[PDB]
């Protein structure tokens, strides 16, 4: 049985994705 | 000069491009966080989200010393549904040969051309896979080789980024459909990438 990170990857709201699209190219 | 570390470094760079692309073509995250770019002389999609990007680096930063020791047999990007059940596994089966051979022809031009073929297959894999249900998420599973020691000590490299043992539900996939993507053998690296998909 493998190892995995205890920490989950982030949840990304679509507003946050619009901000990424808008400001971080 | 440690060529097992050179190999760990090529694999972690490549595994980062490959996770990012998987997240793209499986639409694990919104399309707008991604930017089209070129790696290995081939088009890819990298996320511009700062903490998603930090999370993938911390994951791979932790894996890398196991890679340098040839103690990793598979690195699996597994995709989970809204109910924490695996719907797809992207299995990177990795083995360094018993003795690395390092040509001066162009060691890294060549492994990069061989890695480029893995990227290309990932791009077109949504032409044969079923669209994922909404609300899917991902994680990364590391399978170590049998002669590996206190992996949960060697793998905790990053301060507040613990690793645990996965549960059977984290990985359970009774009778999956198998989709080969690409295989390479080089003087420094034997790697298989295939996708297991839920029946």
């Amino acid at each position: 049985l493998p190892l995995r990170p205890k920490r989950s990857p982030p949840v990304i709201s679509e507003e946050a994705a619009e901000d990424v699209k808008q400001y971080l190219t | 000069l440690n060529f097992g570390q050179v190999v760990a470094d090529v694999l972690c760079e490549f595994l980062e491009v490959a996770v990012h692309l998987i997240l793209y073509v499986r639409e694990v995250y919104p399309v707008g966080i991604f930017q089209k770019r070129k790696k290995y002389n081939v088009p890819v999609q990298m996320s511009c989200h700062p903490e998603l990007n930090q999370y993938i680096q911390d994951t791979l930063h932790c894996v890398k010393p196991l890679l340098e020791k040839n103690d990793v047999e598979k690195v699996v990007v597994v995709i989970l549904d809204k109910e924490h059940r695996p719907v797809e596994k992207f299995v990177f089966e990795i083995t360094q040969p018993p003795l690395l051979s390092i040509s001066s022809d162009s060691l890294l031009s060549h492994v990069e051309q061989l890695l480029a073929a893995f990227i290309l297959k990932i791009s077109v894999c949504d032409a044969v896979l079923d669209h994922n249900p909404p609300g899917c998420t991902f994680t990364v599973l590391v399978h170590t080789r049998e002669a590996a020691t206190r992996n949960m000590e060697k793998i905790q490299v990053i301060k507040d980024f613990p690793w645990i043992l996965a549960d059977e539900q984290d990985v359970h996939m009774h009778d999956p459909r198998l989709i080969p993507l690409k295989t390479m053998t080089s003087d420094i690296l034997k790697m298989q990438l295939y996708v297991e998909e839920r029946a």
